[PDB]
């Protein structure tokens, strides 16, 4: 009896000066069956924080429910919505709480920090908790993150002006990277959901993606 | 339930524009020794919810016990509230998730159909705990071969009338009887609509073996 | 006082438990509740008192549904009433889950009676100060009614009344051919009973609670539908006028 | 072990083999697979001997207490439901299958089957045990809805005779027991009066 | 009359009073006075010590104790209970930082210390009498400087300036007179010292008073001997 | 991963790379392996990343409580022992933390190496991680109880650079911290590309 | 009495359990709280007392899960404990089922929880009179519960010191309810609190506390200046 | 009512509620409550009585005093 069945996932997150982006495919495919073509893997935890979870779907749902219940607990017991850093630390503790039967949920939190800039945290199931600039996770992470290394940090590149990553270029980056991921990764596909987070709120944009 | 002792087979579900129609064989299997055959695998949870499992029928009966007891308690309260299809789906998802975490899985796979507040619900609570709502559901080994037809039919024609959705589920159960070593040409197509839940007895597909000869 | 009445674990020097007796006395101060057994069902009525007009019609509800097919009618302290109702609910659920068929009313009464007996035995817990009745109907066993008082006695009753006016309610119930009446007429007669025992000058406001469980509903205990309640109340006003004549 | 049960309007007739081999070799030549639960309710045991006996005795205790407490005769439904709860709860611990039959007032002449698992279902005919397979065809081959008491007796004799004649795990005195209002009548077909089918 | 209603924390009186709770509130009075102030520039705490005689070092009559880097705590009441509730406060602050990686707001901290002071005799936790201590938590959270008073009955509230202890009723009036919103921490120090001098018996002189301040900046600062001399 | 910390009279250097390897895939080059347990102690990371991080966080909590309770400091030994005892209670259940706890105390400098296998060891200089076996030979041949601050910085930096060049799982930055009586400070942080040309 | 009012485990020799009556009295020592409903809303207006013109005002409306507010009049300790239990029940229901807990069932749970400590010598009755608001799928509610462990579904109710004034005002002006406006309902609540006042004093932006729930409006509390649009528009 | 006949009591008063608050009160104390409420109204410069004044009279007939206890909502 195997208590984990890799249900497939591709989440990506980009930080920035003002905007925080969290994109995720919408293919909830178990084993060899794409048995749900619509299953967003990004949840709006607050008005400044969006969580993307990849992996076993039951644990994804359970972790999301636990996190949101804890947001309500924090709000009642502290009369203030959690900050992005606070949610990151709390999720670290929640994940490590069960360190002897781990959650199979790779997590990427993206939101505005206290100052107001985009902040992205990356996790491993046991609870390692890093603050990155841009990070991809799930199944196609290996093929989404490197191109962002090329085009967001300008690694292996010079004579390049480090102009701030604008929102328009960030959206173009995400769209192209996920189109390539759909082309060359089967758990990708079945539409893309992009979450764009700024002062206005958690704007959601969705793009039709190769359905195969 | 570690070993699956006496198991069922596939269970289907489609979204009629004014109802949710689910289908289940009354077969009872024991590893190619088909036992009890007039076993109802579909339950009328309440006026606006119905359930159908495809794993171990004993665990299906336990879940029938718990769900029936819970709905009886709700009515007893009689405050007028009712278990929405989404509510039953979440309860069932948590039940299976807890049973898994205890490493005591509920070796079932359940479609939860219902009609509520001008909405149609159809969910897939599985053994481990994978749960979701989809326009068309097919559960068990028959899922692979059954979802294609429903998905393509909906994608080229989203809204399905009751008659055509029904005919589609009989066709799907026919292909199941044709391509499922653990099927039986005697099924129940329960339907929930704004009126209620109707379990229309032991139907039978017109298996045209002569079509292939 | 007496020096043997504190706590319910002490026999007074006659063979008497003053705590149970005070519980019964608290029982005999709540609004009246009648129940009658027919040939094909049992009907309950309760003399609900609206202690204020702010309360929605549908305030404290003294007719509770235990199991799909048993009605519990309670007079006394209603917090204890709800506790006893939850105890009976859980016991019906347990019986169904452990045996497979709907709880027989005689057994449910016996088990709830033993429960209240437990709470009269001990010195760390007071006996339940609220009496109640259990009624049901089944195609097999047949219509039944039972009373459970603080001391925990489950004597079977054809009809019964508990509360401020129980002697009057009895005296007036004997004026009925209960053995042969039917639910429809007994509902009106229950209305008459309640309205003859009620004291307007003393209780100011008032509202009526009614229910029946019988073959006419297939054993599913149901609050008397609105139309039947209204008709029964009309007949009760007419009967009060006729008695005044 | 091979066991069968069938219903005749007004009662039920149960049948069982009498072999109790434990991995072959020595056994209980003659056994009592049909155990009396309360008065009219019998249980056909199949599978592990110790587990079957323990479950039967436990259900006997619960059902007897329930009968005395209700002051009404016990329903075959209640007996089989108690067996079902026990087996389903101790699914892993317990390895057995039991067919619960008998007479009760409300729905006299009942035969439920509870195989390994919480599997709970009523049937007109129930087969079980290692030899179940080998008669699981000639139990439908000659199932006429409306058999009399005698008719079901020949039916069970024939079925279990073929089971024992084509299964090593079952063999010996075929024990049958028909229960109705008149009470349990128990018979034993010893060595030759069993139906010999060529 | 109060011979069977005030001998247990779980026996209501005809009035609806928890007389053991009022008795704990009274036991608060006995203590040495403390005065906490919260102004736009931080929070100040000035407390009176009751040194019986030398050979009793300064660092054993703990009226001010530091709660995290961003709160100070002034005690009024029984020392054992004060230690227990201060320990509860410290462990809570640090656990909240550990789990959420942020500084617990003074509302949360006083709420949780109150939550401990609630469980008088509840059979789910283990004390049997109210913690006979009244505390002042003066700190700097995201809402600017704040100061929260806790009474032994688990009630906590914000206080722009509050005095506690033996000199409670005799100093609330002075605080009422003198306090105004647009106050700087220097004014707060001088005013608190003046009120303490008013309501002490020994002559305030830098070894019969403690002072601390938590500012939106440097952490909780416990005034040292030279600073005491300067202010005095 | 590679990290090292050594005592050189003046203080204790704590140098570390930044790379988390998942099988054959590298998650990030921006790991932060040196741990601000307190303004007074520093903790290094090797092995189970989450195990190390969480257990040293709880150590931070307990040391802060201890500093408050005993209005004093927590000895480097007094904290290494707490971490060792805690990590030992859950022995063999899977914790794979190896770490160095370094700091200045009333007994001067102090460095201890505590791992999941209950090994609390005093030392002069240590190196942990998949690249420690590489970083340790260079560090041995070049370390001396007397070392100027800048030359010790250079020794650590180039040792970790060679560890990255030779071992695979050691890549990343060249984070370097100084541990002195007054606390710890961030000396330098330059990726390996810069060092490949500086050398 | 004098030997039958020392615990909730002893009946008096006339049918009344004295500790529960004492707790009922305890509920009256809080502050005025007037709660009320319309066909789409439920509003709770409470009088926040002041312990000194320096110390802030005690809160009296707490925020249980997004479809329950609660106004407390009684022991602050028991108010906090039952608030935590209600929050726990709401979150547990949200976890198992994905549906906000009906406010006619949360009340039942609270009633059972408060009856349990009125029949055992191990604790004292609770001491908070509770007005639970909330808008389940059916409609807005205003439930009242008193230490006696009886819960009432009130068209509009009040509790606390000087709560009769409110209850009589409700008698008089409740015929308008179920057809008023989003703000007019709050105005009626404010008038109820006005009548509860001791005169001389008035409804000031500080001592007035307002909480609102209803369709298209999750639970909200208007304190400090958030309440000015109500007091300013209130009829003199 | 009988002992308040000759007063200026406002219609808002709730004598049934006051009777509920009596709680083993005898009759002389009820008359004393009427009188005490009357003169509490006499103070404060008022023209009528009210339920709050009746409650205060009840308190002063038991000889207690209502204190806004700091540990009550």
């Amino acid at each position: 009896f195997s208590p984990y069945v890799f249900n497939g996932g591709t989440i990506l997150a980009i930080a920035g000066e003002d905007f925080a982006i969290v994109a995720s495919d919408t293919r909830l495919s178990e084993g060899f069956s794409i048995h749900t073509r619509d299953s967003p893997k990004c949840y709006k935890l607050t008005d400044k924080t969006v969580i993307g979870c990849s992996g076993f779907h039951g644990d994804c749902l359970t972790l999301t429910k636990i996190i949101e219940a804890r947001l309500k607990m924090y709000k009642h017991s502290n009369n203030k919505a959690m900050t992005t850093g606070a949610i990151a630390a709390m999720l670290s503790t929640i994940l490590y709480s069960r360190r002897f039967f781990p959650y199979y949920v790779y997590n990427i939190i993206g939101g505005l920090d206290e100052e107001g800039k985009g902040a992205v945290y990356s996790f491993d199931p046991v609870g390692s908790y890093q603050r990155d600039s841009f990070k991809a996770g799930g199944s196609a992470s290996a093929m989404l993150q490197p191109l962002l290394d090329n085009q967001v940090g300008f690694k292996n590149m010079q004579n390049v002006e480090h102009v701030p990553l604008s929102l328009d270029r960030a959206m173009r980056l995400v769209k192209d990277v996920f189109i390539s991921a759909a082309e060359r990764d089967v758990y990708t596909g079945d539409a893309l959901r992009i979450c764009i987070v700024t002062k206005e709120g958690i704007r959601e944009e969705t793009v039709s993606l190769r359905k195969d | 339930t570690q070993n699956p002792m006496v198991t069922g087979t596939s269970v289907l579900g489609v979204k009629f524009e004014g109802g949710v129609v689910i289908a289940a064989d009354m077969l009872g299997s024991y590893g190619s020794l088909a036992r009890f055959r007039n076993i109802s695998r579909i339950m009328r949870v309440n006026n606006s919810t119905m359930l159908g499992a495809s794993g171990d029928y004993a665990d299906f009966q336990y879940l029938k016990q718990v769900l029936g007891q819970m709905v009886i308690d709700e009515e007893l309260l009689g405050d007028g509230h009712s278990y929405s299809p989404r509510a039953i789906h979440s309860w069932l998802t948590r039940a299976m998730y807890s049973r898994r975490s205890k490493m005591n899985p509920l070796w079932n796979t359940m479609v939860i159909g219902g009609y509520a507040d001008g909405e149609s619900f159809l969910g897939y609570v599985d053994m481990l705990g994978v749960a979701y709502e989809a326009p068309s559901l097919a559960t068990g080994y028959g899922a692979y071969l059954a979802q294609p037809l429903l998905r393509e039919v909906l994608e080229k024609q989203p809204v399905l009338s009751q008659t055509e959705a029904r005919d589609l589920v009989e066709r799907c159960m026919r292909v199941l009887y044709y391509r499922d070593a653990r099927s039986y040409n005697r099924f129940q197509i329960a339907t929930v609509t704004e009126k209620g839940v109707e379990i229309e007895g032991p139907l039978s597909t017109e298996t045209n073996w002569d079509i292939a000869h | 006082g007496t020096g043997y009445d504190l706590s319910a674990s002490t026999f007074s020097p006659d063979g008497r438990v003053f705590q149970v007796e005070y519980a019964m006395k608290a029982v005999e101060n709540s609004s009246t509740a009648i129940g009658i057994r027919c040939k094909d069902g049992v009907v309950f009525g309760v003399e609900k008192l609206v202690l204020s007009k702010l309360y929605e019609e549908g305030s404290n509800k003294r007719l509770f549904n235990v199991d799909r097919h048993v009605g519990m009618a309670v007079a006394g302290l209603l917090a204890d009433a709800r506790s006893l109702a939850d105890i009976a609910r859980e016991e019906a659920s347990n019986f169904r889950s452990n045996f497979g068929y709907n709880i027989p009313l005689k057994h449910l009464a016996d088990r709830v009676a033993m429960y209240v007996h437990a709470y009269t035995l001990y010195s760390a817990v007071r006996p339940f100060g609220c009496s109640f009745m259990l009624g049901s109907y089944s195609v097999n066993d047949g219509a039944q009614l039972y009373m459970i008082d603080p001391s925990g006695v489950s004597y079977g009753y054809w009809g019964c009344a508990i509360g401020k006016a129980r002697q009057a309610a009895k005296t007036e119930i004997e004026k009925l051919q209960m053995k042969e009446m039917t639910c429809r007429d007994i509902v009106k007669e229950v209305a008459k009973i309640i309205y003859i025992v009620h004291d307007e000058v003393k209780d100011k406001a008032f509202e009526l609670e009614l229910s029946w469980v019988g073959e006419l509903t297939n054993g599913r205990h149901e609050i008397v539908p609105k139309d039947i309640r209204e008709e029964a109340e009309k007949y009760a006003k007419e009967s009060l006028k006729e008695e005044d004549e | 072990t091979t066991i069968m049960a069938v219903q005749f309007d007004g009662g039920v007739v149960l049948g069982a083999d009498s072999r109790t081999t434990t991995g072959s070799y020595i056994a209980n030549r003659v056994t009592d697979k049909l155990t009396p639960i309360h008065d009219r309710i019998f249980c056909c045991r199949s599978g592990s001997a110790a587990d079957t006996q323990a479950v039967a005795d436990a259900v006997t205790y619960q059902l007897g207490f329930h009968s005395i407490e209700l002051n009404e005769p016990p329903l075959v439904h209640t007996a089989a439901s108690l067996f079902k709860e026990m087996c389903y709860r101790y699914r892993e611990d317990l390895m057995a299958g039991i067919i619960i039959a008998g007479w009760d007032p409300q729905e006299g002449g009942q035969v439920y089957s509870v195989p390994m698992g919480g599997m709970m279902v009523r049937q007109s005919f129930a087969i079980g045990g290692s030899g179940s397979s080998y008669i699981y065809g000639y139990v439908d081959a000659t199932y006429r809805e409306g058999m009399t008491k005698e008719e079901c007796l020949q039916f069970t004799a024939n079925a279990l005779a073929l089971a024992m004649e084509r299964d090593g795990s079952s063999g010996g005195v075929i024990r049958l027991a028909a229960i109705a209002e008149s009470g349990v009548e128990r018979q034993v077909l010893l060595g030759d009066q069993i139906p010999k089918f060529a | 009359t109060r011979s069977e209603y005030d001998r247990g924390v779980n026996t209501f009186s005809p009035e609806g009073r928890l007389f053991q709770v009022e008795y704990a509130i009274e036991a608060i009075k006995l203590g040495s006075t403390a005065i906490g102030i919260q102004t736009s520039e931080g929070v100040c705490l000035a407390v009176e010590k009751r040194i019986t005689s030398p050979l009793m070092e300064p660092s054993s009559i703990e009226k001010i104790v530091e709660i995290d880097a961003h709160i100070g705590c002034a005690m009024s009441g029984l020392i054992a209970d004060a230690k227990t509730l201060i320990d509860k406060a410290r462990v809570e602050t640090q656990n909240h930082w550990f789990t959420y990686n942020e500084t617990m707001t003074v509302e949360s901290v006083t709420q949780a210390v109150s939550n401990l002071a609630l469980q008088f005799g509840e059979e789910d936790a283990a004390m049997s009498r109210p913690f006979g201590v009244a505390l002042l938590f003066g700190g700097v959270d995201e809402k600017g400087p704040q100061l929260f008073h806790m009474d032994p009955s688990g009630t906590f509230v914000q206080c722009d300036a509050r005095a506690i202890g033996s000199a409670s009723e005799g100093a609330q009036s002075s605080l009422q007179e003198v306090y105004h919103k647009s106050m700087t921490l220097k004014e707060a120090i001088k005013s608190s010292l003046i009120i303490l001098k008013q309501v002490m018996e020994e002559k305030l002189n830098a070894t019969n008073i403690e002072l601390a301040t938590v500012q939106p900046g440097q952490n909780f600062h416990m005034f040292t001997k030279e600073e005491l001399e300067e202010v005095i | 991963t590679t990290t090292l910390a050594f005592k050189f009279r003046h203080g204790v250097i704590v140098a570390a790379d930044s790379r988390a390897t998942a099988g054959a895939y590298i998650a990030s080059q921006t790991v932060k392996k040196v741990i601000e347990i307190n303004p007074y102690l520093l903790g290094t990371m090797a092995g189970g990343a989450a195990d190390c991080s969480f257990w040293e966080r709880l150590l931070a909590r307990q040391c802060r409580i201890y500093e408050l309770r005993n209005k004093e400091r927590i000895s480097v030994a007094a904290a290494s022992k707490l971490l060792a005892n805690m990590v030992y209670q859950y022995k063999g259940m899977g914790l794979s933390m190896g770490t160095m706890i370094c700091g200045w105390d009333k007994r001067g400098p102090g460095l201890y190496y505590v791992d999941s296998e209950g090994n609390r060891i005093s030392g002069a200089t240590f190196s942990v991680g998949s690249g420690s076996v590489y970083a340790y030979g260079v560090m041995d041949r070049g370390y001396s109880y007397d070392l100027e601050v800048e030359q010790a910085y250079d020794l650590a930096r180039r040792a970790i650079y060679q560890a990255t060049y030779r071992d695979a799982y050691s890549g990343g930055a060249v984070n370097l911290y100084h541990v002195r009586e007054d606390g710890w400070i961030r000396v330098s942080s330059d990726n390996v590309a810069d060092l490949h040309e500086k050398y | 009495r004098n030997q039958y009012d020392n615990d909730v485990t002893v009946w008096s020799p006339q049918g009344r359990i004295h500790q529960i009556e004492y707790a009922m009295e305890a509920v009256k020592q809080g502050s005025a709280t007037v709660g009320l409903k319309s066909k789409t809303h439920a509003v709770l207006v409470a009088l926040k007392r002041a312990q000194s013109e320096l110390a802030a005002h005690q809160k009296k409306i707490l925020h249980v899960d997004n479809h329950i507010g609660i106004s407390i009049a009684g022991l602050t300790a028991d108010a906090r404990l039952l608030c935590n239990f209600m929050r726990q029940e709401c979150l547990d229901s949200r976890f198992v089922f994905d549906r906000p807990l009906p406010v006619s069932r949360l009340v039942s749970l609270i009633g059972s929880k408060t009856q349990i400590p009125t029949q055992r010598y191990g604790r004292r009755p609770y001491g908070v009179g509770l007005l639970i608001a909330g808008y389940d799928d059916m409609g807005p509610h205003i439930f009242q519960t008193c230490p006696s462990a009886n819960y009432f579904d009130c068209r509009a109710m009040s509790i606390g010191a000087r709560s009769q004034s409110a209850r009589t005002y409700l008698e008089r002006h409740m015929s308008e309810f179920m057809e008023c406006n989003l703000n007019e309902l709050v105005k009626h609540g404010l008038r109820a609190l006005r009548e509860t006042l001791p005169a001389e004093q008035d409804l000031t932006t500080k001592n007035v506390s307002i909480g609102i729930v209803g369709k298209d409006l999750e639970f909200t509390i208007y304190d400090d200046d958030d309440v000015s649009p109500f007091l300013e528009g209130l009829e003199e | 009512q009988i002992h308040s006949r000759k007063m200026n009591v406002s219609p808002d008063v709730n004598y049934e509620e006051l009777a509920r608050c009596t709680d083993d009160f005898n009759g002389a104390q009820c008359k004393a409550v009427c009188v005490e409420a009357g003169m509490i109204a006499l103070r404060r410069g008022a023209t009528e009585l009210t339920h709050e004044d009746y409650m205060e009279g009840i308190l002063e007939v038991q000889a207690k005093k209502k204190a806004n206890l700091q540990y009550y909502a």
